[PDB]
């Protein structure tokens, strides 16, 4: 904590049902490492019987 | 399930969101289940495993019905007297 | 003046009986976007039916619908004249 | 929405005419834009009436 | 006036829709209340619909052919409240079932966990938020248009 | 026993005390003006 | 058939199971292990007592091995084999190739996922019409 | 494409999540890590039917699957018998 990693973050990809509606942060990875980490949750549910879903830092985009 | 389980509640259930298949109503939010509830208000896969009560739900069900149509023909009966 | 609605509800059976799904849907976003611009619509997830409850609001309908149809029809020609 | 929405993001490269989807996500069906054009040629079937 | 022709001062056609129908529905010659105390054609259902009378108020109201009347609804003459009068009654009604719509709805997403208050409803009709809605002067009317639901809600 | 800022709850269909009822005080208001077509004011 | 019997499977009669074209195509039976002799469910309506083995009874097509299978462990064991028979012997080698269970790991096979381009945005359109020039072939 | 319904997603982990199909899918590639890491949409594909049985359960999180190859075999399609 001092800079910020899970506050709130807006989703743009097109495809993410939540898409824009923008919703909960977690656990967001700590590597150098990979393409899909982040967590995030809202509880505008989806499509599925579970979702929340996992995106990654590509783009992605704000909140501001 | 637990609001409160066995032995220890007289207390009601009415409230904490409920029920059915044990990934229950989720929480979180949706339609289609107030659809689902009315149908298949009895299937019996589901409330107990185990036949146990259901013959002893059957039963009462089946007097409702019988009251019912007393309800009904007391009213015909009526309504054909007066 | 039966006759005309039931005779009408049999004629709003097919459009359960004979449509999509996931359409319905699609639709229901264009209605849940409005929805959200004076914000009004998401808690409790608007959500179309059920594969299966769709042809259960078919069929029920076509019924009550196409049947009553002539439980009109007939009592309409036994009271007058025969 | 012949390229396609939530409920399918994909819808395409066979847009039109892909008739039927598997059952679960909502549970998918006449979603493909024939079937949309199947399901209009009712209500043009119904004004032109 | 407009060219269904004119009112109740004179409507013969609309004369005689008063009279055989209704006169007749008389014209069962008699069937048997000579003191009897219940069947009522006799007296209104007719005289309901027929102390109808060369009086309905007055009302102006066009009446086509066959006398049926016919509301043109213009701003004119006689006749303006046939869609305003029960027009703006209409909006004003609707739309203090939607402002309290949006109401008794943004008034939760909020606390600990609101998933469904919505299908048990404290309080019903949300009452509280339900007298918002007469008064409302002017309320969204301007409110929706600045602040508050704002471009930026938008 | 009800102050301020929202209440007590209510059933699923309470509707069906309001659509019989409230809604059926209004054959109320249309045999006290048993009838309408356009309307007199107050 | 009687001059020989093989058999280690135990029906008895049905309406069910094979006509003609497993002869004229691709065979598809299925082998196990057992225990003490227990009474089955099938494919096919139903039903019989095994014993064992070779425990090697045939069907008409593959989704139908593999849905016993479900069937076959609920009521449980480690074993089952299913492969595929023509006429004319081998080529298609189905349950016996490498380990089996999937769901572990020697070796990839198969499958990349993408084709060309990853799910993001097919917005865009099919492309240039079909000409044999360009990779759209797998 | 002669099977080619994509119900990748991401976490390709199988556990509690999805197995449910007759045959086709033998899944457990990995690919150089994912958490869980095993990976891809698929299998080789050319053997059976067309069931999107293959989601139902464990995300595609785009799009479902389906019907679709069109190009058909008999096996894949059930009767040819
Ligand atoms: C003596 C037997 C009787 C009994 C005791 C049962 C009992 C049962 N049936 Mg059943 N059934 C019966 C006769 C009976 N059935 C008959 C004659 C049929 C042929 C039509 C069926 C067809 C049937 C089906 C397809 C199903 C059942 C199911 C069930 C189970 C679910 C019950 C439920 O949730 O209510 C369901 C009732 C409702 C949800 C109420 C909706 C009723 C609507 C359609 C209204 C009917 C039209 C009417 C004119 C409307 C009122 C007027 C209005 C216009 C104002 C239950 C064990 C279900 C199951 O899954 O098994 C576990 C399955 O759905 N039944
Ligand atoms: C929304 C649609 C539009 C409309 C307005 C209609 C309307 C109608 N269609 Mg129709 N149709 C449509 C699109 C439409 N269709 C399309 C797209 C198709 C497919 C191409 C069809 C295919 C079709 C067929 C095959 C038929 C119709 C028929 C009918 C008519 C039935 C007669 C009637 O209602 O008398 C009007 C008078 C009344 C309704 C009086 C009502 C009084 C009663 C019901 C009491 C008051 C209401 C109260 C709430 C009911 C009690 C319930 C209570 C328990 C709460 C009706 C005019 C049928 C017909 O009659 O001839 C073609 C015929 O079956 N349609
Ligand atoms: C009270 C209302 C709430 C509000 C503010 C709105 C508002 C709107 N709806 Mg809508 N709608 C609602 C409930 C609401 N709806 C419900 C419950 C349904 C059933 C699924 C719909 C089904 C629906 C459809 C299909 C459409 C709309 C559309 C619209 C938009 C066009 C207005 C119109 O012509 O529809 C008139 C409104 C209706 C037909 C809704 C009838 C239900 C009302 C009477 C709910 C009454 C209040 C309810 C009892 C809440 C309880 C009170 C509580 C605080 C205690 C507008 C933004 C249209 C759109 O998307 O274009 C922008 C589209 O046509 N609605
Ligand atoms: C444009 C409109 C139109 C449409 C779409 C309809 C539609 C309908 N009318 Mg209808 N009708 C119309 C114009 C129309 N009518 C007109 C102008 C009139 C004159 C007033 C009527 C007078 C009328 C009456 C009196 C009745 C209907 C009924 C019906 C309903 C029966 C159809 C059904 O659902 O089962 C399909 C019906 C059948 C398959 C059986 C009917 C065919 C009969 C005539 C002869 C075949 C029997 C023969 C011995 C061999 C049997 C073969 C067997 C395998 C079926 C249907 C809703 C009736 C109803 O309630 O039906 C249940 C009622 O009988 N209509
Ligand atoms: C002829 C039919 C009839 C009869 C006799 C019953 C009888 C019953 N229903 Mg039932 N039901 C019916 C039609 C009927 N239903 C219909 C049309 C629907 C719409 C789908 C339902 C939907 C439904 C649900 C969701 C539930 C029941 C339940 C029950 C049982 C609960 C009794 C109770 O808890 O207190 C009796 C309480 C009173 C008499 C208080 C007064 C209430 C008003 C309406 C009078 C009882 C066996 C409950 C159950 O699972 O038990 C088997 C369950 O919650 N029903
Ligand atoms: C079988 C069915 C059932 C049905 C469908 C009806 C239907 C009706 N009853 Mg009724 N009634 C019933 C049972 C029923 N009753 C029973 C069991 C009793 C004994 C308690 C009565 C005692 C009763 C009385 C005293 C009256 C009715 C009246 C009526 C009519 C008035 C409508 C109403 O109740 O709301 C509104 C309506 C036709 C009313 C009537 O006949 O006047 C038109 C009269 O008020 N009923
Ligand atoms: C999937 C299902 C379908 C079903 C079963 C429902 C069911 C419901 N909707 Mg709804 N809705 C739908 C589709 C559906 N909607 C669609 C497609 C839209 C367009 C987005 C809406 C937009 C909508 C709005 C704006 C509202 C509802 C509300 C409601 C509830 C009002 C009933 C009520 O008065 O509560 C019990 C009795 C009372 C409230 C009377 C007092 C009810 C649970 C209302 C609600 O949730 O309550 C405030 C209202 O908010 N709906
Ligand atoms: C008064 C008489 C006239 C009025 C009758 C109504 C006719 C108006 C119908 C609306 C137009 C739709 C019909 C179009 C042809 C059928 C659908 C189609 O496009 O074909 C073909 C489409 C295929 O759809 C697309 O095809 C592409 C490749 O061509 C893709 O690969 C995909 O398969 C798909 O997207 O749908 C069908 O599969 C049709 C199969 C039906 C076979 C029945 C043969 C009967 C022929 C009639 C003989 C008389
Ligand atoms: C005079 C007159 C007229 C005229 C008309 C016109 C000219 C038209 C138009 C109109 C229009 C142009 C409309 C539109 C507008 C716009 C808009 C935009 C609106 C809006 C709104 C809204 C948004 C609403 C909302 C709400 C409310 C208020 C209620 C509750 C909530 C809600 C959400 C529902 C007519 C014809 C009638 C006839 C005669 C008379
Ligand atoms: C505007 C509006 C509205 C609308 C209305 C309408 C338009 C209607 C209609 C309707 C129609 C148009 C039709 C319907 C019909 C119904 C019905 C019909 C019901 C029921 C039934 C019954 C009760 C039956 C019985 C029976 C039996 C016993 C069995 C078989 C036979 C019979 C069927 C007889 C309202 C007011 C609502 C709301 C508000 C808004
Ligand atoms: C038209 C149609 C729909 C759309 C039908 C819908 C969405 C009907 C559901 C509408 C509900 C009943 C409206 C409920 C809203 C009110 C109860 C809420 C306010 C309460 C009141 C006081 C008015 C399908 O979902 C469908 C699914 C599968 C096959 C065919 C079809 C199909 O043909
Ligand atoms: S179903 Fe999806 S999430 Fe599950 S293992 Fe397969 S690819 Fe991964
Ligand atoms: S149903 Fe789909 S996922 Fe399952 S095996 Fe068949 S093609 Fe593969």
């Amino acid at each position: 904590i001092g800079p910020k990693r899970g506050a709130k973050v807006k989703i743009l990809r097109k495809e993410s049902y939540w898409y824009k509606g923008t919703g909960s942060v977690v656990a967001v990875d700590q590597d150098p490492n990979t393409r899909y980490p982040v967590v995030v949750r809202f509880n505008k549910v989806n499509y599925a019987n579970v979702s929340t879903n996992n995106y990654a830092l590509d783009e992605i985009v704000e909140v501001e | 399930l637990v609001d409160r389980d066995p032995i220890k509640t007289s207390f009601e259930q009415w409230a904490k969101p409920g029920h059915f298949s044990r990934t229950i109503a989720k929480g979180p939010d949706t339609t289609t289940w107030i659809w689902n509830l009315h149908a298949d208000a009895h299937d019996f896969d589901s409330h107990t495993s185990d036949l146990e009560e259901i013959s002893r739900k059957v039963f009462s069900a089946h007097f409702g019905q019988l009251s019912i149509i007393f309800l009904w023909l007391s009213g015909m009966y009526f309504h054909g007297a007066r | 003046l039966f006759f005309l609605g039931a005779h009408f509800v049999w004629a709003f059976s097919l459009m359960f009986l004979f449509s999509g799904r996931g359409y319905w849907q699609e639709l229901i976003e264009s209605i849940v976007w409005a929805h959200n611009k004076l914000k009004v619509a998401p808690a409790t997830q608007p959500r179309a039916l059920s594969i299966v409850q769709g042809r259960a609001v078919g069929v029920t309908h076509y019924l009550l619908g196409g049947i009553a149809t002539t439980w009109a029809f007939f009592l309409a020609r036994i009271i007058a004249v025969g | 929405d012949a390229r396609g929405s939530k409920l399918m993001p994909d819808k395409k490269d066979f847009g039109y005419s892909f008739p039927c989807d598997g059952p679960g996500r909502g549970g998918t069906c006449d979603i493909s834009a024939w079937d949309d054009f199947y399901l209009a040629v009712f209500w043009m079937l119904n004004t032109i009436g | 006036d407009i060219a269904g022709l004119t009112p109740c001062k004179e409507s013969k056609q609309f004369a005689k829709r008063e009279k055989q129908a209704l006169k007749k529905l008389q014209a069962s010659l008699k069937l048997y209340a000579d003191d009897s105390a219940p069947a009522l054609a006799i007296k209104a259902t007719m005289e309901k619909t027929k102390k109808r009378f060369d009086n309905y108020g007055k009302y102006g109201l066009l009446c086509g052919s066959d006398g049926l009347p016919h509301l043109i609804v213009s701003g004119d003459q006689r006749h303006w409240g046939e869609f305003i009068t029960p027009g703006i009654l209409f909006l004003y009604i609707a739309g203090w079932i939607g402002w309290v719509g949006r109401s008794y709805l943004i008034a939760i997403r909020d606390e600990k966990k609101p998933t469904q208050k919505e299908i048990i409803i404290d309080v019903p009709l949300a009452s509280s938020l339900l007298f918002r809605g007469f008064s409302w002067p002017v309320a969204a009317y301007r409110e929706l248009l600045n602040g508050e639901l704002v471009d930026n809600n938008f | 026993m009800r102050d301020l800022k929202t209440y007590l709850s209510v059933a699923p269909v309470v509707s069906t005390l309001w659509f019989g009822a409230l809604a059926g005080l209004l054959i109320e208001i249309n045999r006290f003006f048993p009838d309408a077509l356009i309307f007199p004011f107050f | 058939e009687l001059d020989p019997n093989t058999p280690s499977p135990i029906f008895g009669g049905s309406t069910g199971g094979l006509l003609r074209k497993a002869q004229v195509e691709e065979f598809y039976v299925i082998t196990w292990d057992s225990p003490k002799e227990q009474i089955f469910e099938m494919p096919t309506g139903g039903a019989a007592i095994m014993r064992e083995g070779p425990n090697l009874l045939k069907l008409a097509r593959k989704e139908q091995c593999l849905a016993l299978g479900t069937r076959l462990r609920s009521k449980y064991k480690i074993k089952y084999q299913f492969y595929r028979v023509f006429p004319n012997g081998e080529v298609q080698y189905l349950h016996p190739k490498d380990g089996v269970y999937p769901e572990k790991v020697n070796a990839g096979r198969q499958g990349v996922g993408q084709n060309f381009r990853s799910i993001g945005k097919n917005v865009s359109p099919i492309e240039v019409k079909f000409t044999g020039k360009q990779p759209y072939d797998l | 494409m002669s099977h080619s319904v994509k119900i990748y997603d991401t976490c390709i982990g199988c556990t509690q999540c999805v197995r449910a199909c007759p045959t086709d899918v033998l899944e457990m590639i990995p690919w150089g890590g994912c958490k869980a890491k095993q990976i891809a949409s698929a299998p080789r594909t050319e053997d059976c039917v067309g069931c999107k049985r293959c989601e139902s359960a464990c995300p595609t999180d785009f799009l479902s699957v389906r019907v679709y190859l069109w190009h058909e075999t008999t096996r894949s399609m059930g009767l040819a018998y």
